[PDB]
């Protein structure tokens, strides 16, 4: 069923997944924020956002590799 | 004033919790499958919701809560202000206590001028350098227009094909 | 499971917070060199890098094993060998075209 | 701090009425206010709400009074009249000292708890098992017709 169109769709999906993995890596690298910007609740919200970003970057890397 | 941002954050947290509970109940089966059917999607959704809530709480205010005086009407049914007055105080935080203790021990484990302040400054400098390098790489790679391949040119040879002439 | 219990606790905390906010949306009123973010950034960086390096090493080991012993490479490798040694394969789902002597 | 607790005096504060409000404010259970507030200054000669607002200090006022069940107190913290900033926690909600804390701390605690739970769930469900890269001649119509009989 549309072998050429199926191959084109697979290539587009692979390219989009690669671009999304690259964008996720760039976002994880740019969202370091070593400066202590968390002023409302540092010890709680800072650690929460840090763990969330770490889990998100790990999941994005695993999904991109797969 | 701040009631708008409060309601926005409450709706965001409620949507995040509802999505998490729905994903759990749909993929519980008394045990999770070790193939990542939707675990990556659920983790990404939870992380995005948490980041959005943190950004909304940190952007701006777009306290004390007395007893009761229709989402809240479903939970606080029958007009019971004592329930809201008793559930408002109810955190042990056992692991958070040990974490705070380990942090307040030294918080840098070495040095005074080279403490967490200078470490954070150096980390921010390295992160800025890495972000500049990544932005330069992205701007260099954005020049790619399209994979312009090449093939035969039958448009000319067709009219140029042989004939009675 | 423990993941289910953690998710249930998180959902309960979020629901309690949302209910308190909706009630406040009744009667409301107004009432250390720890460097939390500085340490949390490095902590999350190390935590993510650990899993990233683990996955990368696992993928590299699997690839090196598949490239070293060229006997268990069933995915497309034995397939290329078979096709070079056998008939065509009309790929409808996985394979077709037996020795029907239709050639 | 004592916002996380919800203690209440049993022998000291026998009730939470208007007259018992002064006894509840003068008898902390466990913590209710600071000793250097205006409550102790007004309790020197005679406890009253007029001297609390007159004397510059952290006074113990009532936010909402109701003898039936709960009475919202307002522990004012200001050295000037016509102003009531709630700093202490000596409410009479449900005949007991309420928390009256800031919602930011509770929100941060809940968010940290949820983040820790999600991280533990991810770390647990990460590694569970192996997910690495590696009829036509069935003429049953006769049987059906025979079973129909």
């Amino acid at each position: 069923q549309s072998k050429e169109t199926l191959l084109q769709s697979y290539n587009k999906r692979l390219k989009d997944d690669i671009k999304s993995i690259m964008d996720n890596f760039t976002e994880i690298i740019k969202t370091a924020k070593i400066e202590d910007e968390t002023q409302v609740s540092r010890a709680t919200q800072g650690e929460q956002d840090n763990y969330e970003m770490h889990v998100r970057a790990a999941n994005i890397v695993r999904a991109g590799e797969s | 004033q701040l009631e708008a941002s409060l309601d926005a954050l409450l709706n965001q947290v409620a949507d995040l919790k509802n999505s998490l509970g729905s994903f759990i109940y749909k993929l519980e089966n008394e045990y999770d499958r070790l193939t990542w059917p939707s675990v990556l999607d659920s983790f990404a959704l939870l992380s995005g919701q948490l980041n959005t809530l943190n950004k909304v709480l940190k952007h701006e205010k777009t306290q004390v809560i007395i007893p009761l005086v229709e989402d809240l009407m479903r939970q606080t049914e029958g007009r019971v202000p004592v329930f809201s007055h008793e559930v408002v105080p109810d955190k042990p935080d056992p692991e958070v206590e040990e974490q705070e203790k380990q942090l307040t021990t030294d918080a840098a484990r070495i040095g005074a001028d080279a403490a967490q302040k200078q470490i954070q400054s150096l980390n921010k400098m390295c992160s800025n350098l890495l972000e500049k390098i990544s932005k330069e790489e992205r701007e260099s790679e954005s020049g790619g227009l399209r994979p312009n391949k090449q093939t035969f040119n039958p448009g000319d040879t067709n009219a140029l094909v042989a004939a009675v002439a | 499971d423990s993941v289910r219990n953690n998710l249930r606790s998180a959902l309960t905390e979020m629901c309690v917070l949302y209910d308190v906010l909706s009630i406040v949306r009744k009667k409301f009123m107004t009432l250390s060199p720890q460097t939390l973010q500085l340490i949390s950034k490095k902590k999350s960086l190390a935590g993510a890098a650990q899993i990233l390096l683990k996955g990368a090493e696992r993928l590299t080991k699997s690839v090196a094993e598949n490239q070293e012993n060229k006997l268990q490479r069933d995915f497309n490798s034995e397939l290329l060998r078979l096709r070079q040694h056998w008939k065509l394969r009309k790929v409808g789902d996985k394979i077709l075209g037996d020795l029907s002597y239709r050639s | 701090n004592l916002l996380g607790i919800s203690w209440v005096d049993s022998s000291w504060i026998p009730i939470l009425n208007s007259g018992s409000v002064l006894d509840y404010f003068s008898e902390r259970s466990n913590p209710f206010y600071d000793r250097t507030c205006n409550n102790e200054v007004v309790k020197m000669q005679r406890l009253t709400l007029e001297h609390l607002n007159q004397m510059v200090g952290i006074e113990y006022i009532l936010l909402h009074a109701q003898e039936p069940i709960l009475f919202i107190i307002r522990k004012q913290q200001r050295q000037s009249p016509a102003q009531v900033i709630p700093l202490a926690d000596y409410y009479i909600i449900a005949g007991v000292i309420y928390q009256a804390p800031d919602l930011g701390s509770v929100i941060n605690s809940r968010v940290l708890t949820a983040v820790h739970g999600i991280q533990s769930a991810f770390d647990e469900a990460m590694s569970y098992c192996r997910y690495h890269p590696s009829t036509v001649s069935t003429k049953g119509p006769p049987e059906k017709r025979m079973r129909l009989q």
